[PDB]
């Protein structure tokens, strides 16, 4: 055994006590029993019980009078033997979980007579007063009726033996006559006393170490409140108790409704929650009210889950639109993604632009995937290797076309999560129909091809050697073009490719050496495509998407705000393509046209007869730029400059590089609107005009997407859940952000007017402060 | 990142979370919130931009008012950091995210009656030390006041579309601006905001409109909402300046004359909370340890806060203790109970500052937290139906919440237990199915991690099953309450009805779980259905329960008997109908008569509690006919058992004489004769175990044949034919009386029985014999389990650590400051420097010739002889005079220059002198009763060695002693570990006192009996002391146990001269000159317990027999000596040789260990030499015999040295005549 200091923490486990010897009084049988005498006649007349004594033990909790331990009690054999025993006995409480504060008691329960047994009581304290429990150590004993104890004096030298126990410096003649000790501790037996009222006991408790003790750790984490005790009060008054359900109605419904207008990702209050609680038959009647309702109660014994689920088949078809707030990795429920797959069972054309969002649910459709996992693993271990997914399995064997977005979505993320690798043979596996397949290897070459074009970028030469090279790559893909079968375009799914024009390719001079290339399709039209590898273009890919989609938004106001939606998307992890257009850079316009009025005229020229005014071209132009204005406020895209915007002879504004956006800028930041003083005063000349106009095309954009925003911020939340480029723990910020530049919060749509009255400012610096003028300055300088 | 200090939000001046909300007025510029945090922690702050603040930033005064008023820590909220940078300027707070009004609305559970006055009380005593503070005009709004887990309002004085607080004056007089009037504010406008928000606390809604502004423009307004209240408010509410609301005056018009004092109190309770509400500023452990202070120190407070306002006398705690000590302070958790609300609030106690330091209290920083949650508990005395259900419902809470500690569920279950002790009918209707949930709530809490004990708990809530009954009396009191209506009595009945049947499932969920518990195997939990059992009267239902009980007891008759035992005599506490169970309980005790002794008494505790109360006389008379029969057992419980048998009997004629048919008592009449029947009943059963060892022995041996020359009695006739001549012997190994002639024929059936736990087991000249029983270890397995916990591997130190963090470790800091301590620190701190051992090779070969012969004092002898070790050797000498010199060894051996080279004047007789080991002190005893040590001075000049002065270092009196005495032997001693000295009193009594501290460190005395001390050595390690005795005995002791280690006698039995520890004898061997008498030493190894080599003068081999160790002999030996002038001598051994100094022909002799062979005499007479050598008669002693065959004229030796001079080897010797000599 070892002697070390051990605090109570640091020390493990529970107290144990061995206890031997005692002190005959000699007023008794030996036993204590029944008070022997000559007088016994009143022994007899007394009723005296002869009584065996024995032991029982139990610990007084740290003198605060409280009851912690166990009481114990052992077998009999003849206390008239002096019951000697060292015998050990024990108790559950570890010297962790001992306190301190703590102390011994016992009591002796003797076995005397009819209904007769005696007792007798004492007290203790259980560690030191230097921490040590008793010392780790033998020791003796003494008490009487109340109020006595134990001192050391032969039990001093008991101590001392305890001290050979507790390894005083020693050695191995030493413990040879430390054996000559045994015979010194059998001598030691010589002791006698003859008190009354009091005894004593002879109890060695020796462990190897002396122990420590302290209280427990603690951890403080995420002079303050906090959220779990919030948690606490209002679940503790959520009782509910009578069962019965009123359908009472008043005025107060429709503010109620009111209440349950409110956004998606908005987190409601008690009252409030509790008010829609109550409103369970209104809830049920409205159609919007039904995500609010479920997102107003915490699902987490099934008493709740319950009501929860038996009224989910029980309430209204929400909209579809609603049913995106309540498909989120928000809410995990079974029933939840259950009713939603049920209500998501239909596939539309928007479901296709919908796949962006889906590949995000996929990203987020594992939640305790090692059941299900193993549920497969299963299935596979018998041959060798040479739930809503089941709906989107079906939705991707249904149409090939839908298949290839499912393959090709899966191909981005394949690299981020390896399960994706494996879900692309499982999806392969899902669709039966090999007829998709043989053009999905076709689309797979695409992947050589990338390959290829990387080939020709490992390779460091001239500018125009590199083009030359480029051309002679060129001739060879077009001969494999023309050997391998037509495929699926990039451009759209519909559409199928035929071959390639050699010489009417070209190729970027950006640093990240793009192709261009004018492919002939199967309509025997030409069609310019600008690819690009080794960068990921999963950011501005998202972008064009959710450019398409509010596009989409616009085109259901029966308004068009002649947009170009640039297509785009991601072909390997690397690898990404996009549909060419016939872009110029902002600076090269500004250089070589002089301005942006005969780079407008060179296409189609308009001299009017009266005001020389310009058609439909100038017009879409004009509405290009208003509601890129409108895209750049609400979806704060940044590291947009004249470089990163480009000018489309089509009549559009094009805009690229959305890698960095959600409020995140190169420089610092600046406003929501994208303008520059070139299009500023353009429009500036026209302001009477022009300004009202697009001011106009403004506000009713505004209106547009601000109506239907909600569909758009729960896509937004999912997209976000799964994962994201440029951005991280931004997301909460981020969704934050946009209900901000929104202003959901607002009824006044005079946010609008304010930012009219920035680019108001744009032209001409207010000039309030000396700081503000050099504020000025410093977007004019920064453009 | 291009730029530090800058940020990625627009709006956004630095580094900080992500965004937050904001607001505006038509009254003042826009504002918005800002949060920085670290990692996950935030605080709330307020966005400023320095960048754009560089044109104006005149913020000084405004940073002198934030100085000022953040400086101080007042019930109100104090600003964090208020400050401006190169980037942002932005402010900072303390996180709160409670408005007042907000919260006023989001904790209608926390907001009570006499809590609302007590926040504005707060807040009345802030603005009312802010107008003290001469600064004031700071606008109130309702998001200013913020609350925390302590529920306390702050304000703040930024007090940010909520509905403005105008100022009358600033308002009325404002033209054009007050004709370009700078900043101007009164106390009065203060006192006017601080009104009408006062005003939107108490209602929850304000009166701000532009029609009350007009209507106070109007000079009137309609009152409708106290008296002495709306006085006070409408005087700060009419007119500010005119009306003179005086906040002071109001704070000392203050209604309640207890709650101000309360409040005061309260108010310093709210002073130690700002000590908890206590780049960088603040630490973040800071506020945790913040945390746990305030709640220890709140709790050792609370003891007078509590004695102060509203006590009572007993109560949990220690102060509590001693105030139950006067009146009276099995085990059980009680106190002052709440008797019916504080007898309905005579006292009109009404206080959630107790609820405000729970929700405090939910925090947890230490294990300190368990007696604050438990404090909480306590504080929960104060009975409020609303209040209890909110303060029980964080119990469960906090029962649930920690896993980590087990303490959790007991302060879990005592704050339950309180929530019992709570004793008030349900308020609300949802009291019941919200218990319902609750009891389900902590059975889905009941699950937890494994080897936790939830025992206590099951036992806690078993014995509240009557409470949980009291709960359903408490649905029916909510009845009776709904009952007292018109036409809703019988609905109140059949709710009542359905709630009953419905609280049946409730019940049934219970009983699983108690089966469950029970089943549940953790033996703990069989001892907490003790306590089950003592609580079911609760439950009526089935014997189910008793059978799975009696299942449960037959799986415990199987592994846990002993455990079966304590829980079948709590078991006969069922007091239960269908009495025909009690005979398979009886069945039931004749098979706990099986093996468990403690089952047997559990058996007896069953028998009285059945003679208590009986069921059939009958059956119980054939039982008691047998039991009474089986209890002749000696045992002291079966004596008890036995006991029964009278009592049993007084429940007449006809079983008086079938009970006298087998009465053992001829001379018996009643209850006291029978107490003298059992008196002369009499018996040992000692012999009755033995005789059960003989029948476990037949059981081991073949029963097989039935010859000779199933009913009841055919066992016993199976039993006696079961032996012959075996049992026979062993009949004639007892007592074999008349009185042991009793056959006991019950044995057979604890045989068979005995046989039943032999069946427990396997297969039960002769073999090793069979124990009964077997010991447990404990011993080993507490040292593998502290392996156990060195895989664990906690600290520890056996030299000196480094200083510990702080905390209660501190006591064991102190404990290590408990202990003494710098023990070699004493040796480099005086006394001169320290030399080192330098040796030499065997000088015994050399011719040794006297070159010296010098003598300073001839008047008298030298009491000691010392040498100083080293290149250069200082000889020592004392006096009989009392007189110390010291010679010069290198002088006397070149310049041979003959003189005390150093003197000291003891001015007393000198006893004895030692060099200490390693070092240049010479330490010293004087019979005046004078010990001291004097430190050595020298130094080196012209290529050689001088002294310089001699001082005695440490001066301690042996006169101190009490008796004064005399020292007689002095030895001292350094070990690296530790040094000190021992010595010899008057008496002969051994002391040895430690050197470091120059106190005595512990006192021996040798026994009377050998009369006095004869030697004096010390062993190797230091640790025992070897001393001889006048008696002629040899006595070695061990300083360790403080004992005396064994006693040793020889030869002659004459005094022993020396006494000492030969080198290359080891520690296992002594050399003692002494006993025989013509034995010259006598060398004996301590362990062996012979002497090996003992050398002798003479002529011839002695005795074998004469020789032999001498053991048995005792004290009763009659000392006999020798007056010869060949008996004291001096001798002195190192380095192999022996040198002794023979008296008898004068000489120096000189023996070596080596080889006896070539031993010789160094100096001897003129005419011839004398011829030594050994040889050995017994295997393990040898015998070395010399055969003998005058300038120099000089006396008895006194005392010799043996020394080395760097050069060649050499001796010194000290006569009795004065005079000392060198021979080399």
């Amino acid at each position: 055994n070892n002697i070390t200091f051990c605090v109570s923490q640091d020390l493990d486990v529970p107290l144990k006590v061995k206890i031997k010897s005692l002190e005959g009084h000699k007023p008794l049988l030996k036993p204590s029993q029944k008070i022997l005498n000559p007088e016994l006649m009143l022994i007899g007349s007394n009723v005296f019980p002869s009584s065996d004594l024995i032991v029982s033990l139990q610990v007084f909790d740290k003198e605060r009078n409280r009851n912690l331990t166990l009481p114990i009690y052992t077998p009999y054999i003849p206390f008239r033997n002096s019951r000697t025993w060292d015998y050990w006995l024990t108790l559950p409480i570890r010297i962790k979980q001992l306190t301190f504060s703590s102390h011994l008691r016992i009591i002796l329960w003797e076995y005397n007579g009819s209904k007769q047994i005696p007792f007798f009581n004492l007290e203790t304290s259980i560690f030191n007063l230097k921490d040590c429990t008793l010392k780790r150590g033998f020791e003796s004993l003494k008490f009487r009726y109340d109020v006595i104890d134990h001192c050391e004096v032969v039990t001093d030298n008991k101590d001392q033996e305890n001290l050979n126990k507790y390894f005083q410096g020693e050695f191995t003649r030493l413990p040879w006559l430390d054996e000559i000790t045994i015979s010194k501790l059998r001598k030691q037996r010589e002791n006698r006393t003859w008190p009354q009222g009091t005894f004593v006991l002879n109890l060695e408790f020796p462990m190897l170490e002396l122990p420590v003790v302290f209280i427990e750790r603690e951890i403080m984490n995420t002079n303050d409140p906090i959220e779990e005790k919030y948690r606490r009060l209002e679940r503790a008054s959520k009782n509910a108790n009578l069962d019965k359900q009123v359908k009472p109605d008043i005025k107060k419904r429709d503010y109620l409704n009111k209440i349950i207008n409110y956004p998606p990702g908005t987190k409601l209050t008690a009252h409030e929650k509790g008010s829609i609680w109550k409103y369970r038959y209104y809830l049920m009647n409205n159609k919007k009210a039904l995500t609010k309702l479920l997102q107003s109660t915490n699902l987490r014994e099934e008493s709740e889950r319950v009501e929860v689920l038996e009224l989910m088949d029980s309430w209204a078809e929400i909209d579809i639109d609603d049913a995106l707030e309540l498909l989120g990795s928000t809410f995990k429920n079974l029933s939840v993604r259950s009713y939603a797959v049920n209500r998501l069972k239909k596939a539309s054309d928007k479901e296709l632009e919908l796949y962006l969002l889906q590949l995000v649910e996929a990203v987020c459709f594992e939640n305790l995937s090692t059941f299900s996992d193993k549920s497969n693993s299963e299935f596979t271990i018998v041959d060798a290797v040479s739930p809503l997914a089941e709906f989107l399995i079906r939705r991707a064997l249904v149409n090939p076309r839908l298949g290839s977005f499912f393959y090709w979505y899966l191909k981005s993320e394949s690299e981020d999560k390896p399960y994706l690798d494996q879900i692309l043979s499982s999806f392969w596996s899902r669709l039966d129909k090999k007829s998709r397949n043989i053009l999905n290897d076709q689309v797979r070459l695409i992947n050589v091809l990338r390959e290829c074009c990387e080939t020709i970028k490992r390779l460091k030469d001239t500018t125009a050697k590199k083009m030359e090279l480029l051309v002679h790559l060129l001739e060879t893909k077009v001969r494999p073009l023309v050997k391998v079968r037509p495929i699926a375009l990039p451009l759209d799914p519909d559409v199928l490719i035929c071959d390639v024009c050699p010489e009417t390719s070209k190729v970027f001079k950006s640093s990240l050496s793009p192709l261009k290339i004018t492919f002939k399709t199967t309509l025997n039209q030409p069609y310019h495509l600008m690819f690009k590898v080794g960068d990921d273009l999963r950011q501005d890919q998202l972008v064009v998407q959710i450019i398409s989609l509010m596009n989409e938004l616009l085109k259901n106001e029966n308004v068009d705000l002649k947009l170009t939606p640039y297509k785009i998307l991601a072909t390997g992890p690397q690898e990404g393509a996009i549909e060419f257009i016939p872009n110029d850079t902002l600076a090269s316009i500004l250089s070589k046209y002089h301005g942006i009025l005969g780079y407008l005229k060179l296409h189609y020229p308009d001299e009017n007869a009266t005001l020389g005014v310009q058609g439909w071209v100038l017009d879409n132009f004009v509405k290009s730029c208003a509601g890129y204005c409108v895209i750049t406020y609400i979806l704060g895209v940044g590291d947009r400059h004249l470089d990163n915007l480009l000018v489309t002879p089509d009549g559009h504004f094009f805009h690229a590089d959305f890698g960095y956006i959600l409020g995140q800028d190169p420089k610092p930041f600046p406003p929501l609107m994208k303008l520059p003083p070139q299009i500023i005063e353009a429009f500036g000349g026209a302001e009477s005009s022009n300004y009202d106009k697009f001011r106009s095309y403004c506000f009713v954009a505004y209106s547009i997407l601000r109506r239907n925003a909600g569909l758009i911020l729960n896509l937004f939340e999912l997209m976000k859940t799964s994962n994201i480029p440029d951005i991280r723990i931004d997301p909460n910020g981020a969704i934050l952000r946009v209900r901000e530049r929104f202003n959901l919060n607002m009824s006044e749509e005079d946010a609008t007017v304010h930012f009219q009255n920035l680019i108001n400012d744009s032209v001409n610096a207010l000039l309030p402060i000396v700081i503000d003028h050099l504020h000025n300055l410093a977007q004019y300088w920064r453009t | 990142q291009a730029s530090p200090s800058i940020a990625i939000f627009s709006y956004i001046d630095v580094l900080e979370e992500v965004h937050y909300v904001s607001q505006l007025n038509s009254s003042r510029f826009l504002k918005t919130c800002k949060a920085l945090d670290p990692n996950g922690e935030i605080v709330i702050k307020v966005f400023i931009k320095p960048k754009d603040q560089y044109s104006l930033r005149p913020f000084l005064q405004r940073i002198r008012a934030q100085s000022f008023k953040l400086g101080q820590l007042p019930h109100v909220l104090n600003y964090s950091k208020l400050i401006e940078t190169n980037r942002a300027g932005y402010m900072i707070r303390q996180h709160l995210k409670n408005n007042l009004y907000d919260r006023l609305s989001l904790r209608p559970y926390l907001q009570d009656i006499e809590l609302k006055f007590i926040a504005f009380q707060l807040l009345n005593a802030l603005k009312d030390i802010h107008n003290l503070n001469i600064v004031h005009g700071d606008i109130k709004t309702e998001n200013i006041l913020v609350t925390s887990w302590n529920w306390c309002i702050l304000t703040d004085f930024a007090a940010f579309t909520c509905y403005l607080a105008p100022e009358r004056f600033n308002s009325k007089l404002y033209q054009d601006g007050k004709s370009n009037n700078g900043r101007l504010t009164k106390e009065m406008d203060i006192f006017s905001l601080g009104c009408v928000i006062a005003e939107i606390f108490a209602e929850g809604r304000p009166i701000f409109n532009l029609s009350q502004l007009f209507k106070y423009k109007s000079n009137s307004y309609d009152v409708n909402r106290s008296t002495d209240l709306r006085n006070l408010v409408l005087d700060m509410i009419q007119l500010d300046p005119s009306k003179r609301l005086s906040c002071d005056e109001l704070l000392n018009k203050y209604r309640g004359i207890f709650f101000p004092d309360y409040f005061y109190t309260f108010i310093y309770d709210y002073f130690r909370n700002l000590v908890t509400m206590t780049n960088t500023c603040t630490n973040s452990t800071l506020e945790d340890n913040v945390k746990l202070l305030d709640e220890t120190t709140e709790k050792i407070y609370r003891d007078f806060s509590q004695i102060c306002h509203c006590l009572d006398f007993p109560l949990i705690k220690d102060g509590g203790e001693i105030g139950s000590d006067p009146p009276i302070l099995l085990v059980l958790q009680q106190f002052t109970k709440v008797s019916e609300k504080i007898k309905s609030v005579k006292e009109e106690c009404a206080l959630l500052f107790i609820s405000y330091l729970s929700h405090s209290i939910r925090s947890i920083v230490s294990t300190a937290t368990k007696l604050k949650n438990l404090e909480l508990l306590a504080v929960f005395a104060q009975f409020v139906s609303d209040e209890n259900k909110i303060d029980r419902v964080v119990p469960y809470f906090v029962c649930c919440f920690e896993d980590s500690d087990q303490d959790v569920q007991a302060l879990s279950l005592l704050t339950l237990i309180q929530v019992l002790t709570s004793v008030r009918k349900l308020n609300q209707l949802n009291e019941n199915i919200f218990v319902d949930y609750l009891l389900p709530r902590l059975k889905r809490l009941l699950i937890s991690n494994r080897q936790n004990t939830n025992y206590l708990r099951i036992v806690f809530a078993n014995c509240l099953s009557d409470l949980a009954i009291i709960i359903n009396r408490f649905q029916e009191f909510t009845f009776a309450q709904h009952c007292n209506d018109n036409s809703s009595t019988k609905y109140s009945a059949k709710l009542i009805q359905s709630v009953e049947d419905l609280t049946v499932s409730f019940l049934t969920d219970n009983d699983t779980y108690v089966k469950m518990a029970l089943l549940q195997n953790r033996e703990r939990t069989n001892d907490i259905i003790l306590s089950h059992l003592i609580t079911y009267l609760n439950d009526k239902d089935p014997a189910l329960r008793v059978s799975l009980i009696q299942t449960i007891s037959g799986i415990s008759i199987l592994l846990g008997t002993v455990t079966l035992e304590q829980y079948i005599l709590p078991l006969l506490i069922q007091t239960i109908t269908d009495s025909e169970e009690l005979v398979v309980i009886s069945v039931l005790q004749s098979l706990k008569s099986l093996f468990k002794t403690g089952l047997i008494r559990k058996k007896y505790y069953i028998d009285i509690s059945k003679t208590t109360s009986p069921l059939l006389l009958h059956p119980n008379n054939w039982i008691r006919q047998f039991t009474l029969m089986i209890i002749i057992e000696i045992i002291n419980k079966l004596s008890k058992a036995e006991v029964y048998c009278i009592l049993y009997p007084i429940i007449v004629e006809f079983n008086f004489k079938s009970m006298i048919s087998c009465c053992k008592q001829p001379v018996s009449r009643s209850v006291y004769n029978l107490l003298c029947s059992w008196s002369v009943r009499a018996s040992k059963s000692l012999f009755w175990k033995k005789i059960i060892t003989n029948h476990v022995d037949s059981f081991g041996n073949n029963r097989i044949e039935f010859i000779t020359k199933s009913t009841v009695y055919s066992h016993d006739n199976k039993e006696i034919p079961l032996t012959a001549e075996d049992r026979n012997w062993i009949d004639k190994f007892h007592i074999i009386g008349l009185t042991e002639k009793d056959i006991w024929k019950i044995v057979a059936l604890r045989g068979y029985v005995i046989r039943t736990a032999r069946v427990m087991a396997a297969n039960p000249n002769l073999k090793n014999v069979f124990v009964q029983l077997e010991p447990t270890s404990y011993h080993m397995h507490s040292p593998n389990h502290g392996l156990k916990d060195n895989a664990n591997v906690k600290p520890e130190r056996k030299v000196v650590v480094s200083n510990s963090y702080e905390g209660d470790v501190e006591s064991i800091e102190k404990f290590l400051s408990t202990f003494k301590i710098l023990p070699p620190l004493r040796d480099y701190k005086e006394f001169g420097p320290i030399q080192e051992i330098v040796r030499s090779p065997n000088m015994g070969n050399l011719r040794g010739k006297l070159i010296a012969t010098l003598m300073e004092n001839e008047p008298n002898s030298i009491t000691s002889s010392a040498v100083s070790p080293g290149e250069t050797p200082y000889l020592i000498t004392g006096s009989d005079q009392g007189v110390i010199k010291i010679w010069n060894l290198k002088e006397i051996i070149v310049g041979e220059v003959y003189s005390s080279s150093l003197t000291y004047d003891c001015s007393s007789t000198v006893t004895q002198i030692t060099m200490i080991p390693n070092f240049d002190a010479f330490a010293v005893s004087s019979k005046d009763g004078q010990i001291i040590v004097l430190k050595v001075n020298h130094y080196q000049q012209e290529s050689e060695v001088k002294f310089l002065n001699c001082e005695c270092i440490r001066k301690i009196n042996l006169k101190n002693f009490g008796k004064n005495e005399y020292a007689v032997r002095m030895r001292a001693f350094v070990n690296e570990e530790k040094s000190l000295l021992v010595a010899l009193t008057n008496l002969s009594r051994v002391i040895i006192f430690d050197i470091r501290t120059l106190e005595r460190l512990q006192i021996i005395e040798n026994s009377p009996r050998h009369g006095a001390v004869s030697s004096i050595c010390i062993d190797e390690e230091c640790c025992v002391l070897i001393l001889g005795t006048t008696r002629g005995i040899i006595d070695i002791w061990d300083i360790r146990f403080n004992v005396l280690i064994r006693s040793w006698s020889f030869g002659d039995h004459a005094p022993i001269t020396h006494v000492e520890v030969c080198q290359f004898y080891g520690k296992n061997s002594v050399i003692v000159v002494g006993g025989s008498s013509k034995t010259f030493l006598t060398i004996w190894n301590f362990v062996k317990g012979h002497c090996q080599y003992a050398f002798i003068n003479s002529d011839e081999q002695p005795s074998m027999e004469h020789f032999l160790p001498i053991e048995k002999g005792l004290e009763e030996l009659n000392f006999c000596g020798i007056r010869s002038l060949n008996a004291l001598s001096t001798i002195s051994v190192s380095n192999d040789k022996i040198l002794l100094t023979d008296e008898a022909t004068s000489s120096i002799v000189m023996f070596s260990l080596n080889e006896l062979s070539s031993s010789k005499a160094v100096i001897s007479p003129s005419r011839f030499s004398d011829v030594f050598i050994p040889t050995q008669v017994t295997a393990n002693l040898t015998m070395l015999l010399r055969k003998m065959k005058s300038l120099y004229h000089h006396d008895i030796i006194n005392s010799i040295s043996t020394c080395e001079v760097d050069e060649t080897p050499l001796l010194v010797a000290c006569d009795n005549s004065g005079l000392i000599g060198i021979f080399q």
